[PDB]
């Protein structure tokens, strides 16, 4: 009834304070996540720093551990980010789900074929997909618009990009090889630096999750940043467990009866409704 | 071995129309010209009738996919399906799903708590929600309209029997005063709701928004009244010990990611 839980921080849905230096407890609305920091980059030492977690996510979470009835370990993700398979070896949330170091992984996880294979999802409890971000007027029907799908077929090319790594990437590359291949000058390293970019006009469009790019342009100072249209390639983020978890079940069963009382409206104001 | 798939009429996901004298269906194609595929399904008016639409093409796809064969039927009360007390039991596609009458559901067959501790759904091929319908001019807010929390027998709504959103309002203890005033009135299929509406019969229908949205865009006369409550999805059933249930969900997530599933929103909804 104890589990080792990994999450990774994304506002809003995962977001990581330091936690009070005299106390050493986190108190309000948050709760106790560690995370492993190395000593040096010349040995393997390193400790766990103690800090605090909130955001819909850790709600969700909190509300799941109370009906469900279970304890949990929180611990944020060092060996990449929310999951990829290079080399055959699966990296991040999902790698630590894999290799059983963890019970299950909690956060802005994607939901996909490739990462359901070898995890366990729980329903959708987010919806989400792909969108793009652009400013506001600009003219992009969506992915398979020909400025993305045939970026050299006009004078200046569209910029555009993603962060790489993660699901929207992964979609991309398979269904869009040249799109892809002319994108990879694009990457940019998250998405505070992608929205920099955008404002700044050294990038047309961001490729990216459905419902970080929603809160985004919720919140975007001035409501310039917004999402075309639309959602590609519908999906939803969801708890990732082991395969064959005795877990699932009952997590499915309470996630369900949330949507169905309007406790996941209540946290979607909470946290995800913006001014925009 | 071959699987038997329950259905359930419900445009634009499941069309139903009688089969040609010689008893094969009527050879037809979209507006652009490509073929229309359909399959031979029985249901009560027990005859052979046939079948198409979005949820046709997607079983298509998936026995193919998981290289299965398959026959299809109308399910017989013509229900969605609903727990009703007797000790307890399942009626519509459900109750058939459970009994064997039917060894997987694929229609636009709610998510929800109440039927997932029965039988196993797959991830959503669908995502939408509750809207209500309404004839042009009807002025209504919302869920929250007074004419809505404050029931009289002047404004009547309703939504259709032994269906999910049935169950919606029947669950939360705070709807109860709109609960009461649709038990009076609720419609035995969305397809009747949905002519009362036209007809004056029925002031405001309360329905999924996937259906509701589409008719709404075939007919002008019918509008949906704003804000999407109940966020759902369609999901496809089969019992929980069935051993198709791991490929049919890998199935449903690859169609969504390559665009598969996009395809057949633009072939049967928008549109
Ligand atoms: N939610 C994504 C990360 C961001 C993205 O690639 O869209 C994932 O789980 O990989």
């Amino acid at each position: 009834n104890h589990l080792s839980i990994v999450t990774l921080e994304e506002a809003p849905f995962v977001i990581v304070e330091d936690i009070d230096p005299l106390t050493e407890t986190c108190v309000r609305n948050t709760v106790p996540c560690r995370k492993f920091v190395k000593i040096n980059n010349s040995t393997n030492e390193g400790m766990n720093v103690k800090k605090c977690c909130k955001g819909f996510c850790i709600d969700i979470l909190k509300k799941l551990s109370r009906t469900v009835k279970f304890t949990y370990d929180l611990y944020l993700v060092t060996n990449g980010k929310h999951g990829k398979k290079v080399n055959n070896v699966w990296n991040g949330m999902i790698g630590e789900v894999v290799y059983q170091r963890a019970v299950m992984a909690v956060g802005s996880l994607t939901i996909n074929e490739e990462r359901s294979e070898v995890v366990d999802f729980s329903v959708p409890f987010v919806e989400t997909g792909i969108s793009v971000m652009v400013s506001r007027g600009t003219q992009v029907t969506g992915l398979s618009d020909k400025k993305f799908q045939r970026p050299h077929d006009y004078s200046p090319p569209f910029r555009f990009g993603t962060v790489p790594n993660g699901s929207t990437e992964r979609n991309i590359r398979n269904n869009y090889p040249y799109m892809h291949q002319y994108m990879t000058r694009f990457n940019q390293r998250g998405v505070e630096d992608a929205l920099v970019s955008l404002k700044t006009g050294k990038l047309d469009a961001f490729i990216y999750d459905a419902a970080v790019l929603n809160y985004k342009a919720g919140r975007d100072e001035g409501c310039k940043l917004v999402t075309i249209g639309y959602i590609f390639a519908t999906t939803g983020y969801g708890i990732a467990l082991q395969k064959g978890s005795p877990w699932k079940r009952q997590i499915d069963l309470a996630l369900l009866q949330f949507v169905g009382d309007g406790e996941m409206e209540e946290l979607e104001t909470l946290w995800l409704t913006g001014i925009c | 071995t071959r699987l038997k798939i329950v259905t359930i009429h419900q445009e634009p996901f499941v069309y139903v129309k009688p089969t040609m004298s010689d008893g094969t269906c009527k050879e037809e194609f979209t507006v652009n010209g490509d073929p229309v595929k359909k399959v031979i399904c029985t249901g009560p008016n027990t005859v052979p009738q046939c079948c198409y639409g979005f949820c046709i093409d997607l079983l298509i796809k998936l026995a193919r996919t998981m290289n299965f064969t398959y026959e299809v039927h109308l399910v017989a009360d013509g229900k969605f399906g609903t727990q009703e007390r007797v000790k307890k039991e399942w009626n519509g596609m459900m109750g058939e799903l459970l009994s064997g009458q039917a060894d997987m559901i694929v229609a636009p067959l709610t998510i929800n708590n109440e039927r997932a501790q029965y039988i196993e759904f797959s991830k959503p091929f669908k995502y939408q929600g509750l809207t209500i319908l309404v004839k042009k001019g009807t002025r209504i807010t919302g869920i929250n309209d007074p004419r809505l929390r404050n029931p009289s027998d002047k404004f009547i709504y309703a939504t259709v029997k032994q269906s999910s959103v049935d169950i919606y309002f029947r669950r939360q203890v705070e709807l109860s005063t709109m609960y009461r005033h649709m038990e009076k009135h609720n419609y035995e299929s969305a397809a009747e709701a949905i002519q009362a509406v036209r007809d004056n019969k029925l002031h405001a229908f309360i329905w999924d928004s996937a259906v509701l949205e589409f008719e709404a865009s075939q007919k002008c006369d019918l509008v949906t009244t704003g804000e999407l409550f109940f966020r759902s999805g369609f999901g496809i059933g089969m019992r929980k010990d069935s051993p198709w249930k791991q490929n049919v969900s890998l199935s449903i997530l690859k169609s969504h990611e390559n665009g598969f599933m996009e395809d057949l929103d633009k072939t049967w909804v928008r549109y």
